[PDB]
């Protein structure tokens, strides 16, 4: 599924993301549109022999089991392909659970470089929320 | 920063083609490289990338046709592209990006140069 820009803002808002960690809604919108341009089924390899799934991107070396990603922590108890439903219960729930810590949304590369520090409130202007 | 590729071109289905891009402009070899290409209609999809460790990554639809190489020292990339098909008609851009503790990936928001790309075209 490929979400529209406020489609998927009143989803996150929904699943109780605005002000998660003090992070704006704005923030984790950024965050789905660099990470994955908002569809739910984006997957990305790396170098490091790990994959990224999901809207929010989320990494098999330390969040979800793959079962193909040497030195897998699997930290959010889940199989990798929870991530990959039109459903983004299960990886709001692991974004959750990463963001908790304190490096927070830096978890995120393409959020880090293309969202943090910059005015994400504009992700979800014009949007009814 | 600066790239500069090469290669590209008509060839029929089956054969092979290489391409090859030069990045001027970084202070050292703390990035990433890659391809991407966008089909006729569709988005750019990253299909090959390499690391300034030599690791690679590939996108399902290409491992062990497509091989990607890099000279770090040269700052020099190539993509040998064996045994091609139509599916693989596209524009093709060398991209560089911000690399994360020497990991590289195919999304393609993480590259923050591109060029002018080469068009591949391959005939049934």
């Amino acid at each position: 599924k490929v979400f529209g820009r406020c489609e998927l803002a009143a989803a996150m808002k929904r699943h109780g993301l605005d002000n998660y960690r003090g992070y704006s809604l704005g923030n984790w919108v950024c965050a789905a549109k660099f990470e994955s341009n908002f569809n739910t089924q984006a997957t990305n390899r790396n170098t490091d022999g790990s994959t990224d799934y999901g809207i929010l991107q989320i990494n098999s070396r330390w969040w979800c089991n793959d079962g193909r990603t040497p030195g897998s922590r699997n930290l959010c108890n889940i199989p990798c392909s929870a991530l990959l439903s039109s459903d983004i219960t299960a990886s709001v729930n692991c974004a959750k659970k990463i963001v908790s810590d304190g490096n927070g949304m830096n978890a995120w590369v393409a959020w880090r470089n293309r969202c943090k520090g910059t005015d994400v409130q504009a992700w979800i202007r014009g949007c009814r929320l | 920063v600066q790239l500069v590729e090469s290669g590209g071109g008509s060839v029929q289905a089956g054969g092979s083609l290489r391409l090859s891009c030069a990045v001027s402009g970084y202070k050292d070899r703390n990035y990433c490289m890659g391809w991407f290409r966008r089909a006729p209609g569709k988005e750019r999809e990253g299909v090959a990338v390499i690391d300034s460790s030599g690791r690679t990554a590939y996108a399902d639809s290409v491992k062990g046709r497509f091989t990607i190489s890099r000279d770090v020292a040269l700052d020099t990339a190539y993509l040998q592209m064996n045994s091609l098909k139509p599916e693989d008609t596209a524009m093709y851009y060398c991209a560089a990006g911000w690399s994360s503790l020497g990991s590289c990936g195919t999304n393609r928001n993480r590259y923050n140069y591109w060029g002018q790309g080469t068009q591949v075209t391959v005939s049934s």
